[PDB]
RNA sequence: CCCGCUACGGCGUGAGCGUCAAGGUCUGUUGAGUGCAAUCGUAGGACGUCAUUAGUGGCGAACCCGAUACCGAUUACUGCUGCUGUUCCAGC
RNA sequence: GUGGAACAGUGGUAAUUCCUACGAUUAAGAAACCUGUUUACAGAAGGAUCCCCACCUAUGGGCGGGUUAUCAGAUAUUAUCAGGUGGGAAAUU
């Protein structure tokens, strides 16, 4: 049984409205992820730093999984969590915490600072980190703002959907993911599909593969997908329900 | 109950008893 | 120390890209919407060359020598889109790796590869390729009885 | 238990509730398996709970073998049915029964079936749930040997 | 009192004892998939039509719940038929001190209604 | 891509199924070079590449095709006189033994020469040639004799002239050749035994001869090597008075009951050896024992030869009125077990007359069952030579094909006793054995018998009453081992033997394979799963001793697992004290006793026991250990053969309330047998240390047993496991092996009954063999 | 060969038995059992050897991989152990 | 004659160092692979206590009919899992 974690929903903005096709899409690369085998769907959510927040309850989360993703949670034989990821760059027109979490389920960020690094670690209870695979590095991975967060309990993600992409963001993203194993210890690495296409899904095989060709061992990449996915995900769980 | 037997197929059969014994 | 080479099954998946009609929630109905047919132009030199142009380009060259060893498609039909290559122990990840990136063949486009089943002998992977059809019919068989 | 299913269905059950699942199974499965408008048979159904008296029910099933009316030529069948954990006593009022009818130089057709209900309960995790599956027995007992019920899945005996 | 049990009689020829699996209470459900796979694998070596699944007592429900795993999801025709099984049990029947299984055992028989179950290839 | 209809698409993957299926079929088919390498694992023969004998029938003309289609010595004037006198001496041998006459006991002893014995075979055929009287004139062809020892010891059999001296120094069994080409022995005792066959058959016994239910064959064990006596009261010729006496002065009042009297059922229990000087008992445990009674009076007792040899010297201690009767070459037994080995049994045998006793076993052999059986089936009769049929043939009645336990019910109330009993006063006197070899005839006398029922007249050899050696024939049920033995006299165990596995559902047994069996069953075993006697403690802890302490001193340094050096043993790491608990070969059951007196009188000095810190002041853990250390140390340089240090309690608790001076090790400590199945992952191993759950962090091995789990779903054991004491220890297990009938792991271990009165669950944990971690199961109580 | 119908040899069931034949099959396969020939990858701890600039780093080798099992003999390499022979160096 | 160093010949003996954890499936045998969890039973086979109605007797109680609660060794879990993996020559016609 497999935990999928980076699925992106098709927004970006609450301004704009979700066309009909995004939705039909949403449901063809789900449909995708369940027809190679899979078990958690955890789709994701884009939302920047400086932009207003919401002062709501029940419309935080404009996901819906209950009445759209509801029946095929009947018919197909899987689950939907929420989840959002955050892109910090500075500390202004933000520090709220209290209310995401408790609607939201996963709670991520995206540090392409150095100083937003730094206020990841220290002030953000969050459940992963992820950084850009698609753009460059921000300025230079280190041993001590990562070994004091992943030892606190936050998890390093990587996306292997956005390798699908482009010939151009192939070599970055390898640069990108080499830098995370050389400094993440091997230990606290966990990885999603972020794919908009049901083009862009692979299996368990080739995944690993990909991993194992990266630098992780076949030890951490299979015990992390297994263990540390679903731990973060009853992690959420538990900040959700207690 | 294990398979390595040191006394048995050694010491105590009649093919290697010609052998050296294991209590010696 | 004999020959030690691994043999990799692979299929080839067509997602529905068709964003204007509408779609169908069920288990063997998407099976066989993925599991649809293999195109025309589909044979064994193809399929090799197109695998080598994608190792060239994605692996490089010493890479590629280190792959192009003992690297052949010892089975595959195009009824069905199952093939078999054979290849080193040690280049194992290398040759799935090379499978995970195949994007596209150059007459049709639109196409996924699932690497299913590797093991050292052709033999049993016959035997859970066998098993795992039968499986499929046993989906397809409920689904349209029910 | 989350829910109760029955034939991909969704529907409204409690497997610690006996009542609610037999007449469930009196109302919606047999009609479902076999149509007694069609033909000339006189159908006594009957369920069985683990807390029954084994001789009173066996008495019961005395009385519904020839209950019906034997001047118009009706075949008279004993649809007795019951549901996981029970069915075991059920076994015991069913072969009990034919203890009491062989001895008479007597012969008892039957016919078995067994279908499933499929419940949904939480696993040892919250995101883990288990799919469980719980077994229906259904018999039909009769004194005749051919009846004109569509009984072509189930199991001759 | 102190009673002691046996188990049934199984009257079985060459062939019959290759196609049936008898289902205890402690037998988990997957391994008893695993077993009617195996003998549906081995029954065209075997060469007969059916394998046979016998439980009697507390396994019968879910001896049954194998016979509503094969049935729906591998489409296999089962059948189900009601069997009576005797079981001689050694009881002790009172007549200095002795040890407790070192008494007079008598045979006293008991029946248990069963389930044999047929699934077909 | 392009969207295809239902049909058409299950059509292509089933005709790509069948593709596939007929493309394995041709490899297979292409693969095979020869018909030679059709033949399965079991039946292979390395000669059938050079002969064609070895082939079945329908496979030898392609064996023969392909085969062509593929492609008296000098000796000196002394050596050739040498060969020639073995030659004469086996030729003047086959002639003595087969004309009229028996063996004489200078050609027996061969050790003054072999001149001799020419002379004396020379004038033997002589004295026969001129005179009726002055010979020891046999009663048949074969060379069969009867060798039964009345009042004293048997000796050594005189067998055959050729080899003679290769029985010199110890006996053999009469299939002796028969299992030496098909099987490996071991020469321990005074006979040679098998150990295994010489084709794997660890799973294949579990299977056909084991418990499960998939038993479809049978199992024959040589089991000649049991000893029996043979006992019978001289002083009074009406009831047995004495015979009572000594059953419970042999054995404890268990085995000496009125039920076994009546209902006359063999059973099999525990003896232990007493001796008896002047006004004082001693008891020491002994080991098994198997008794059987007819009717009141006459008891045949057969248990190990080495038990056998002191329980016979026991027995010549008080010999003054009854009549002791050692059979050793006169009667042995054979150990049938599986599912059909009833079916192979009566299928071995046939009827010479009509009588219950065959129609209760061809009953019996027809249920395939052994348990639904009663506690009691002991049939016996009177058979033909089974060298008449020599083929493999059933014989089955019609019956109507019906069973039931109502048939079950006769046979625990209409028993034959007159004629089985009669059988029995067969067996046991030496007259009648005599008398059944009257009309032993030779094999080329069988095919002339059956040749002339070719020319005359089906496969089979009809039956006089005059002329054909009727034989007494015995088939009883053994309880507890749950297998039948058949017993019968030594020269006709062989034309019984041969005809066995020629049954082609029959294989053979050796001694390891019994250790399996009796292993599979939860049943024990004397060589090593009887510690607690003084024969098996002496047996097994120095012969394993010395070999495992050989076979650690042989490996070079670096490449074995190092006994001296491991960290994280226990909590609280005792100074002075690096290693594991007492001696880290086969058990050492001294250092348990030492350590449970020790934590016994720390129980007795105050009511808590403390860490840590001419016999100094015992008030913790290491100064009983230096203690123990201290008593390795000096019992390797002397050897220990004082006194046993672990009875059982089983006999203990019931009666004598397992009730237990400067003393350190004198009262020793008694123990109950327990079977444990593993509950988490893992198996145990041979010589595995037992420990107790301590009174903290109970309920986290409650959990463990409800369950624990990391979340992906599957079971978690990667966790900080709590480390109890030293003084933990409650026990041994001598045999480990993962017990394939259960799906886990079984170790049979030994438990102090004071330690199983101490907790109130059966939870038990085992740590294996230079293996630190602790692992959690469950124990049954063995009533054995 | 026993049961029922029919009666010139016949027909239907026993998941019955005996004989004969068939390149239809033999994972009926072994505390490893493949047969276009599996016998794995990684992490941590324990032990041994060798070299260090601060205390760690490297190594656990070589021969060879069966094809039903067993035993004996020969051949390829490492380490230990006893004996023998040779060379070099002294205690008086 | 002795001790140390080196070499050579023969005889005997051993070889994954050992342990621990992990390596996708209701499509229930995909870490490369194999085997195992089948002599079917909770002294629940006329099971035990208990509810209502009618009958007979009275110091206790029993029978008949109907719906039908509780109980079956750690008040629990029916849908998991374990173990092992090339050797002294398997080699040599």
């Amino acid at each position: 049984m497999l935990v999928d974690l980076n699925v992106p929903w098709p927004q970006n903005s609450y301004a704009d409205k979700v066309t009909s096709q995004a939705v039909n899409n949403l449901i063809k690369t789900l449909s995708t992820l369940h027809m190679l085998g899979y078990t958690h769907i955890a789709i994701n959510f884009t939302v920047n730093h400086s932009e207003k927040f919401p002062n709501d309850v029940k419309l935080l989360n404009p996901i819906d999984i209950k009445r759209r993703f509801g029946e095929l949670m009947d018919r197909t034989g899987l689950k939907l969590y929420s989840r959002i990821t955050l892109i910090i760059d500075d500390p202004s027109k933000g520090q709220s915490l209290s209310k995401i979490s408790q609607a939201f389920d996963i709670v991520a960020a995206l540090p392409i600072s150095e100083k937003g690094l730094t206020l990841s670690t220290t002030n953000l209870d969050i459940d992963l980190l992820t950084f850009q695979y698609g753009s460059r590095l921000p300025t230079f991975l280190k041993h001590k703002s990562i070994c004091s967060c992943v030892n606190r309990g936050v998890k390093l993600e990587i996306v292997y959907g956005y390798a699908l992409r482009d010939v151009q963001a192939r070599r970055q993203f390898v640069s990108n993911v080499r830098s995370v194993i050389r400094s993440s210890r091997s230990r606290g690495i966990v990885i999603g599909s972020g794919a908009m296409s049901p083009l862009e899904c692979r299996n368990i095989l080739g995944v690993t593969s990909l991993i194992k060709n990266l630098g992780l061992p076949s030890d951490r990449c299979s015990k992390a997908m297994g263990d540390l996915a679903s731990l973060v995900l009853l992690n959420g769980r538990l900040r959700n329900k207690s | 109950m294990d398979r390595t037997q040191t006394f048995i197929k050694d010491c105590l059969f009649t093919k290697c008893l010609e052998d050296p014994e294991k209590p010696f | 120390v004999r020959l030690k080479s691994r043999y990799i099954l692979f299929e080839i998946i067509f997602p529905p890209t068709d964003t204007n009609v509408e779609e169908s929630v069920s288990k063997a109905d998407i099976l066989l919407s993925h599991h649809r047919a293999s195109p025309a132009d589909v044979s064994i030199k193809s399929i090799l060359q197109e695998i080598r142009r994608s190792l060239s380009l994605n692996l490089g060259d010493y890479g590629s020598a280190k792959c192009n060893s003992l690297l052949q498609l010892k089975y595959f039909s195009n009824k069905t889109s199952t093939g078999i290559i054979r290849c080193h122990r040690e280049d194992c990840d290398l040759v799935i790796m090379a499978l995970m990136l195949m994007s596209k063949i150059g007459d049709v486009d639109g196409l996924i590869v699932n690497p299913v089943k590797v093991s050292g002998t052709i033999k049993k992977i016959e035997q859970f390729a066998m098993r795992r059809n039968s499986k499929i019919l046993n989906i397809i068989k409920c689904s349209q009885s029910s | 238990i989350n829910g109760v299913y029955y034939n991909e269905i969704s529907r409204d059950l409690d497997i610690s509730s006996s009542t609610q699942c037999l007449r469930f199974l009196k109302e919606t499965v047999i009609p479902s398996l076999a149509n007694n408008g069609n033909n000339s048979t006189s159908i006594q159904y009957h369920g069985i709970s683990k807390n029954d008296n084994i001789k009173k029910s066996v008495n019961k099933l005395d009385k519904q073998i020839n209950m019906a009316d034997r001047s118009l030529g009706l075949q008279q069948v004993v649809c007795i049915f019951s549901y996981g954990p029970h069915i075991q006593k059920m076994l015991s009022i069913l072969e009990i029964f034919k203890k009491g009818y062989i001895k008479n130089n007597k012969k008892i057709y039957q016919w078995n079936k067994l279908t499933s209900f499929d419940i949904k309960r939480e696993g040892r995790n919250e995101l883990q749930e288990e799919r469980l599956k719980v077994p229906i027995l259904v018999t039909l007992v009769s004194d005749s040997e051919i009846i004109d019920l569509n009984l072509h899945s189930f199991t001759k005996q | 009192k102190r009673v002691t049990k046996h188990p049934s009689l199984k009257t079985l020829t060459h062939k019959q004892i290759h196609t049936t699996i008898f289902v205890k209470s402690t037998t988990p459900y997957v391994s008893a998939l695993k077993r009617i796979n195996k003998f549906l694998d081995s029954v065209h070596k075997q060469g007969s039509s059916y394998v046979a699944v016998l439980g009697m007592g507390k396994a019968v429900e879910k001896t049954l719940a194998l016979g509503c795993h094969f049935q729906d999801q591998k489409n296999k025709k089962i059948e189900v038929y009601t069997k009576t099984i005797e079981v001689l049990d050694e009881v002790i029947t009172e007549g200095s001190d002795v040890e407790d299984d070192d008494k007079e055992t008598q045979l006293k028989k008991r029946a248990v209604s069963g389930v044999e179950l047929r699934i077909y290839v | 891509g392009s969207k295809l209809n239902v049909d058409q698409f299950i059509s292509s993957r089933q005709f790509e199924v069948k593709q596939l299926q007929l493309a394995m079929h041709n490899s297979k088919a292409a693969s095979s070079t020869r018909i030679f390498q059709a033949l399965p694992r079991k039946l292979r023969r390395r000669t059938a590449s050079h002969n064609v004998r070895r082939i079945p029938k329908r496979m030898r003309n392609r064996a023969l095709r392909e085969m062509r289609k593929s492609d008296a010595h000098g000796l000196n004037a002394k050596q050739l006189y040498k060969a020639r006198m073995s030659i004469k001496l086996l030729r003047l041998a086959s002639k003595s033994t087969s004309m009229k006459l028996s063996m004489p006991p200078e050609v027996t002893s061969s050790n003054c020469h072999v001149r001799q014995k020419i002379k004396t075979l020379k004038r033997m055929i002589k004295e026969s040639s001129t005179a009726n009287p002055n010979i020891k004139l046999l009663n048949n062809r074969m060379g069969s004799y009867d060798c039964t020892g009345v009042n004293e010891l048997a000796p050594i059999p005189k067998g055959r002239v050729k080899y003679t001296k290769r029985q010199k120094h110890f006996a053999w069994l009469p299939t002796h050749i028969w299992n030496a080409k098909r099987s490996h022995m071991m020469k321990r005792w005074g006979y040679q035994m098998v150990w295994a066959p010489t084709q794997k058959c660890f799973k294949l016994t579990h299977r056909l001869g084991g418990d499960t239910c998939s038993s479809d064959g049978a199992l024959c064990m040589d089991s000649s090597y049991i000893g029996t006596i043979i006992v019978k009261d001289k002083s009074n010729d009406s009831e047995g008075d004495f015979l009572k006496s000594i059953i419970g002065k042999l054995t404890a009042e268990r085995a000496n009951l009125r039920k076994y009297r009546e209902g006359q059922v063999l059973f099999q229990g525990l003896i232990y050896s007493f001796n008896e000087e002047n006004g004082e008992d001693s008891t020491k445990p002994l080991g098994p024992c198997d008794v059987f009674w007819v009717q009141k009076d006459t008891a045949i007792i057969r248990l190990h030869p080495s038990i056998y040899t002191q329980v016979f010297n026991i027995l010549l201690q008080h010999k003054e009125k009854l009549t002791v009767q050692d059979c050793r070459y006169s009667l042995a037994s054979v150990t049938l077990k599986g599912a059909k080995a009833l079916e192979s049994l009566a299928s071995c045998l046939r009827s010479t007359e009509y009588s219950k006793s065959f129609e209760q076993f061809k009953m019996v052999s027809m249920i395939t069952d052994h348990n639904a059986l009663p506690q009691r089936c002991t049939f016996a009769f009177e058979a033909i030579d089974p060298r008449h049929l020599a083929a493999p043939k059933k014989l089955n009645d019609s019956q109507r094909k019906t069973v039931n336990s109502d048939d079950i019910l006769s046979l625990h109330e209409n028993y034959p006793q007159d004629e089985i009993n009669a059988v029995f006063n067969e067996l046991c006197d030496p007259e009648s054995r005599t008398q059944s070899y009257n009309n032993q005839n030779t094999l080329k006398e069988i095919s002339a018998r059956r040749y002339k029922l070719l020319t005359a007249t089906k496969t089979t050899v009809p039956f006089k009453e005059s002329d054909d050696p009727s034989i007494p024939l015995v088939i009883i049920r053994r309880l507890k081992t749950r297998d039948w033995i058949v017993v019968l006299p030594w020269f006709w165990l062989l034309p019984l033997w041969h005809l066995l596995n020629r049954i082609p559902r029959m294989y053979h047994i050796g001694l390891r394979q019994f250790q399996q069996i009796q292993y599979e069953n939860k049943q024990l075993y004397f060589p090593d799963d009887y510690p607690f006697t003084q024969l098996g403690y002496i047996e097994n802890s120095f012969y394993k001793k010395e070999a495992s302490k050989t076979k650690w001193d042989r490996k070079p340094m670096g490449k074995r697992i190092n006994f001296e050096k491991i960290k994280d043993i226990h909590n609280t790491k005792l100074p002075a004290y690096s290693g594991e608990i007492g001696d880290f070969f086969s058990s050492d059951w001294r250092f348990l006793q030492i350590l449970r007196n020790g934590i016994d009188y720390l129980q007795r000095n105050d009511k808590t026991l403390e860490l840590m810190d001419g016999v100094r002041d015992i008030n913790c853990v290491n100064d009983v250990l230096e203690f123990c250390k201290d008593y390795e140390a000096k019992t390797k340089a002397m050897s220990l053969s004082i006194e046993e240090n672990i009875p059982v309690a089983l006999c203990k608790n019931r009666k004598c309330q397992f009730r237990t001076s400067f003393s350190l090790t004198f009262f020793p400590r008694c123990i109950i047998a327990v079977s444990c199945t593993l509950l988490e992952r893992g198996h145990p191993k041979d010589n595995a240390r037992i420990y107790q759950v301590p009174e903290k962090d109970l309920e986290h091995w409650l959990q463990l047993a409800k369950g624990v789990y990391r979340p992906n779903g599957r079971k978690d054991h990667d966790l900080k496991i709590p480390l109890p004491e030293v003084h933990d220890l409650i026990g041994f297990i001598t045999s480990g092996t993962y017990h394939l009938n259960c799906g886990n792991g079984m170790g049979i271990g030994f438990i102090d009954h004071h330690a199983a009165i101490r907790q109130p669950t059966r939870y038990v944990l085992i740590r294996n063999v230079g293996t630190n971690t602790y692992r959690l199961g469950e124990w049954s109580k063995i009533s054995v």
